[PDB]
């Protein structure tokens, strides 16, 4: 074997793949060369999961980076651990994608996607059998999501017994990056939520803030936020990298935390985000954890989940506690915090405990969870989207390179049945 | 012209609070090179305009008192306002100049605030 | 990859490349001679210089751009100077006859004469190239071998290359100073062409140059080099991410994709920062936030234009040197609350990021002091049309009885062509006004 | 955090805005160049210099001032002097004409002029703080400059920030002595503006120092420098808890929200002490007691009137140097059974302990010694109001036949203005005349 692919799109993708292959190489104990330097036991047997067995024991990543511009490479490569992938993965065109989704999909995305469907192909036939994929990119931008949607939609039709979960990057009317930006994301929740299993949020002014009010850091940076994703996917897969007593996997909380495929949307998060001079002051239990867990100051929502209800709550822990406290704790937040949640469902906070404690840190435990704040989101984007389509302004781009303009008409209109139906779900009644 | 003559050094760079402030071509008449807005019928829009009028609707048989689109959004921002999520401490409402004048921003320990 | 083609045109435009060539070599360490005789002690050069430049089996660089000049003087006064033996004299053809701010000759008579030799040149200069995005086109609507000339190239151009960025860089006539008087005559003429077969056009006068100087600088003679080493510098700028790389690499056609909204409006308003001299940089505090305030101060812009007059479309950032990433959301955050700086009700934001780690250098000799970052901007709005409107007044005073016209009727045109090109002005001006009013 | 704007008008205030600077940097071990020289034996330095100076960061410091004035020459003067380094050019601006004690230019034809520059400086120097609490303005009533200029500006300052403090500080033309003829002409136009438009005013003049430097520190000859000193002396006592810290922290705001008992009642008395040179600090025992006893002494106030006269409001005292709490409670004690002292049968008491911990210092070359420890008082009595008394006598006997005013006329205002300035100073008189009378 059970082996997951991993693929990699757009800049701000490449970026975050290669800090959390840094991160896992770290902590599993994988030197920059390509040896292995580990000194613990459960980082010899499931080692094979992202890695593949060479000889001379020199263990090899298995991701795939897509991308449109040959600077990402370059910069890529020069790192610390850049040396140690296959350059063969490193496909790349010579135009540039110009933060256009229509022509990057059309013209950089006919001639080159053949090159990375068979590498993807021999990749998944050189393994037994797998799980799923995993893509991580960014939708401000034609790379990552002018392929990334193209890719997955592929991977689904040729493999549809695969899970295809995704961390793209969702976008922010406070900080911006694109004056199109509204465009491609309303292109990529299409596909989003028409060929996706599932899709987790990311926001990096939610990441800016909450470094900036509680790591209390001089000059935060995108190092960081990289740093907080790859912490964040590494406890979201040590549910298989690591088993433990209750171990889970993908596909079980993909099916038992979506209620609705047309509602697939996440909310992630990291529980111990102190300062630097907080980290020697600190008691760690299980109550403090869960505060931080359940409070809006440590998500890394740039929304309020008290606006609406509580939907699917997965509560995974990284360490070794008890599993009576965890009980505990959602029952008394069930029954005191009883108008936060859906009351027709009951028990909507699942259990998950990994005994392997992660390197360098002791305790740890991340918040996967479904609640009811993406709607503002959805509606500012529902309403920008109407507003440059009255008019139509920066158009002519996309009516030039050939497609026409119903597309943005059918994706309204999707994206307004959405928001409707996210609405009338929120206000879930027990009867008339 | 005739400022920067007069002015001598001068640009319009040179702009405050004065009788010459160049912006007074349209305070005389905000209407000109403006259009009226009247409430339309588009379809598109009134998709959504319909489900609106309607919750307001509710909202006014419940209540008793004519409410506008507008008079109908601020009895919600009001009531969302009173509903307690204010959120007074981050920035879904908190204005741009507010973060870097905040003793959250001074990552400069205190240890040499307190040698000085 | 990333390579472009330079195109300099008239005196202007050939001191513009001579300025932007030599500080591209000290920037890069460039040795005068072609060859790194740097032996002893290193001082840079380990980079990609391939942009510009092009690399030899004997370790040569020879540069990349077209040096065209109706009049010999001008290739004369570059042949003697100290960077002979840097390009080709190949490069730099001469001719007998010259325009001197006339259409009508540069145009037809003289223009026409050396046509395949330029094309010929250009096209060995684009096989000698891999990857082409776009051309840096420099003349001068004042100058006539920078109008007419510079017209009828970038026509056969446009229609041989559809799939390349057409850029332009030229001067505008000042309406308060001017060297001659015949300059709206070829503006006139100059416009039309640049408008309705070109991509997008960048337009730049003396007098903003002087005010900023005069202000800043405090110089009380000024001299062509100091403002051909802002224009290099401001090109520089654009092109910084290109020779180099960083967080954000922004292209060419990165910033030019969204830099046009509209075919028929692509003037861009250019600003650099810091405009400063030496003295002027020392005891002054330098972040973000000010300059990017001062950015859009009208003292500092590059054309004389009120920006309260109207309203911005869209806006392009661009930044050089140790930025850090908080200054500028800080920044971002701080203009889109002012109610000084006005903007239309149909664009909530527009900018980009664009994080260079290279730092300007500087220059032995010049004005410009050690700043640790730049930033350039470019905007649209509608205030800018103001200048056309007074280019179109002075055109048509100076048609009614027309003045200085039986020169270009003897050297044979169309006259109906000012009553097209007058029409045509009023058409872009009227598009304008209507794409200025809200809603 | 707690950063103020200074603000220098006039002759006067320019010299007294050097005085002050010169002061603090020798107090805080800031050298003249602008940066730390002292690698070798440290002096000090090391506290919260944030308040006046400001860190660069390459070690340098900026002074946060504005140097105004209409005549050149005193901006000539301040620059060849040895603290040029200091400053910045642009914090001195010059002028072509000047008032020279003219309110009428000085407000219509020549204040008017420079406004916008002024006014951005004065923003630029706002935005380069993060808290603002209030401002010195430094000016004269004599002087047409800093009371036409000065008048002008603070209006503006006024209807742009309503929420900060605005301070005054200006000379009083003493009745016995004077320099110009027409002080009365500037004083009656600038007490309305200061009045109607501000929320404290401090008044001072030069007999008074004069009668205590020959009193105490017996000089036959005396100086500016020495009436500059002194009132530097006064505004750093003022401004101690802001630089540096002690028992009991009063701020600007702390202070000034008690200062002021109504709008139209706002002139404290100042009182500076010990007031005395090195040979008079050696064998002279110094308690709290016996200063604090001195401060109500006439002789010891920098304003001509007799205590016994009226009776005081509100007192407002500070302390800087070595002080210990039980001293200030005995002479608290002495002074509030003391039947010399006259107060209201209202307030039975009101005061403020300001506790400072850093000892004042001396000056190379100056006059004052070391002493341990320092007081300065703020009163507010209605014995003071009889200096407006004579203000109004002599203006009333020049106005009864139009003394020097048809250069006023002719310059162009109204001539009712004068007699809307005698109504209000009528007035406040009366209000002064009964808060004064009790039950």
């Amino acid at each position: 074997m059970r082996e997951i692919v991993h693929l990699q799109a757009g800049q701000c993708g490449n970026q975050i793949g290669a800090k959390f292959w840094e991160v896992i190489s770290d902590e599993h104990g994988i030197d920059p060369t390509g040896t292995y330097h580990g000194d613990s036991d459960l980082q010899l047997e499931r080692i094979n999961v992202y890695y593949n067995e060479a000889t001379g024991g020199k263990y090899v990543p298995r991701a795939v980076l897509v991308d449109l511009e040959p600077g990402t490479m370059d910069s890529v490569r020069s790192g610390p651990f850049g040396q140690i992938f296959r350059p063969d993965n490193f496909v790349f065109g010579q135009s540039g994608a110009g933060n256009n989704w229509a022509k990057g999909h059309y013209t950089e995305g006919a001639e080159l996607v053949d090159s990375v469907l068979d590498v993807v192909r021999k990749e998944a036939e050189s393994c037994d059998c797998l799980q799923g994929f995993q893509l991580t990119h960014s939708l401000g931008g034609g790379t990552g999501s002018g392929m990334g949607t193209l890719l997955i939609s592929k991977i689904r039709e040729e493999y549809p017994d695969r899970i295809m979960n995704t961390f793209s990057v969702v976008p922010s009317p406070k900080v911006s990056d694109t004056v199109v930006e509204p465009y491609n994301a309303t292109l990529s929740v299409h596909q989003l939520v028409e060929n996706t299993d599932e899709t987790y949020c990311i926001d990096n002014e939610a990441l800016y803030d909450i470094c900036f009010r509680t790591l209390k850091l001089t000059t935060p940076t995108y190092g960081d936020l990289n740093h907080l994703v790859s912490a964040t996917m590494s406890g979201v897969t040590t549910c298989l990298r690591f088993p433990g007593q209750l171990n889970a996997d993908l596909r079980k909380l993909a099916v038992n935390m979506v209620p609705f495929p047309r509602l697939h949307f996440f909310m992630p998060g990291f529980a111990p985000l102190t300062s630097r001079g907080s980290q020697q002051y600190r008691a760690l239990t299980v109550p403090e954890l869960t505060q931080q867990m359940f409070d809006a100051k440590n998500m890394m929502a740039a929304c309020d989940p008290r606006h609406g209800r509580y939907l699917t709550v997965a509560a995974v822990f990284r360490g070794r506690m008890s599993m009576k406290e965890v009980d505990e704790q959602m029952l008394n937040v069930q029954n005191k915090n009883s108008s936060y949640f859906v009351e027709w469902i009951p028990n909507n906070v699942k259990t998950a405990v990994c005994d392997i404690p992660p390197r360098g840190l002791k305790m740890s435990a991340t918040f996967i969870g479904n609640s009811t704040a993406i709607q503002e989101l959805f509606k500012r984007i529902s309403e920008q989207f109407t507003a440059m389509f009255r008019r139509k302004a920066f158009l002519h781009w996309y009516t030039g390179e050939g497609m026409d303009e119903m597309e943005f008409t059918e994706a309204e209109s999707n994206m307004n049945d959405l928001v409707s139906e996210y609405q009338q779900y929120q206000d879930a009644t027990a009867e008339e | 012209l005739k400022h920067s003559n007069k002015k001598g050094n001068a640009f319009i760079e040179h702009y405050d609070p004065k009788e010459y402030d160049p912006f007074y071509m349209s305070k005389e008449d905000p209407n000109f090179l403006k259009v009226i807005m009247p409430p339309f019928r588009d379809p598109l829009k009134k998709a959504q305009y319909d489900q609106d009028d309607e919750k307001r609707t509710l909202l006014q048989c419940e209540t008793g008192k004519i409410y506008t689109m507008k008079e109908f959004k601020e009895i919600e921002k009001a009531q969302l306002h009173s509903r307690f999520p204010s959120i007074s401490n981050s920035r879904q409402s908190m204005t741009p100049n507010g973060w870097l004048k905040v003793p959250m921003s001074y990552i400069e320990s205190e240890f040499c605030k307190k040698s000085r | 990859m990333r390579e472009c083609i330079s195109i300099h045109v008239g005196q202007a435009g050939v001191q513009i490349g001579n300025a932007c060539w030599e500080l591209y070599c000290l920037e890069h360490g460039i040795q005068p001679d072609g060859q790194m005789p740097s032996d002893k002690t290193i001082g840079g050069g380990d980079d990609s210089f391939n942009t510009f430049f092009s690399e030899t089996g004997a370790g040569k660089h020879v540069p990349r751009a077209v040096f065209v000049d109706l009049e010999p003087t001008v290739v004369d006064e570059v042949r003697t100077g100290t960077y002979r033996q840097l390009f080709h004299p190949e490069q730099l053809i001469t001719g007998k006859e010259d325009a001197a701010n006339n259409y009508a000759r540069g145009h037809y008579t003289i223009g026409k004469e050396i046509v395949d030799l330029v094309l010929d040149r250009i096209r060995k200069l684009a096989d000698l190239c891999t990857g082409l995005q776009g051309f840096l086109i420099f003349h001068s609507f004042g100058g006539g071998t920078g109008s007419g000339f510079a017209s009828l190239l970038m026509e056969r151009l446009s229609v041989d290359y559809g799939k390349k960025s057409k850029l332009e860089f030229a001067i505008y006539p000042a309406p308060q100073v001017s060297t001659a008087v015949v300059e709206p005559y070829n503006s006139i003429l100059t416009t039309h062409t640049t408008l309705e077969h070109s991509d997008c056009a960048f337009m730049v006068d003396n007098e903003a140059i002087y005010d900023i100087c005069r202000r800043n600088l405090d110089i009380e003679r000024p001299t062509y080099t100091n403002l051909n080493r802002l224009i290099g510098q401001i090109v520089s700028s654009i092109t910084a991410s290109l020779r180099f790389d960083g967080a954000l690499n922004v292209d060419l056609t990165e910033f030019q994709t969204n830099l046009v909204p509209y075919p028929r409006i692509h003037f861009p308003l250019a600003t650099y920062a810091p405009v400063i001299s030496a003295e002027k940089a020392y005891h002054e505090q330098l972040s973000v936030a000010e300059i990017t305030n001062a950015c859009f101060e009208p003292a500092n812009q590059m054309v004389k234009c009120d920006p309260r007059h109207g309203k911005y479309m869209a806006c392009c950032m661009l930044y050089r040197g140790d930025v850090v990433p908080k200054d500028v959301n800080a920044a971002i955050a701080t203009i889109k609350t002012k109610r000084t700086i006005q903007f239309v009700d149909w664009c909530p934001t527009g900018f980009k990021v664009g994080i260079n780690y290279q730092p300007p250098t500087v220059v032995p000799g010049g004005d410009l002091a050690k700043v640790q970052r730049a930033v350039c901007m470019l905007s649209n709005t509608t205030a800018i049309a103001e200048a056309w409107a007074r280019l179109d007044h002075k055109f048509d005073l100076m048609y009614a009885k027309r003045a200085f016209v039986h020169w270009y009727v003897g050297e044979g045109m169309e006259e109906g062509e000012f009553s097209e090109a007058r029409e045509d002005l009023a058409a872009l001006e009227k598009d304008y006004e209507e794409v200025g009013v809200d809603s």
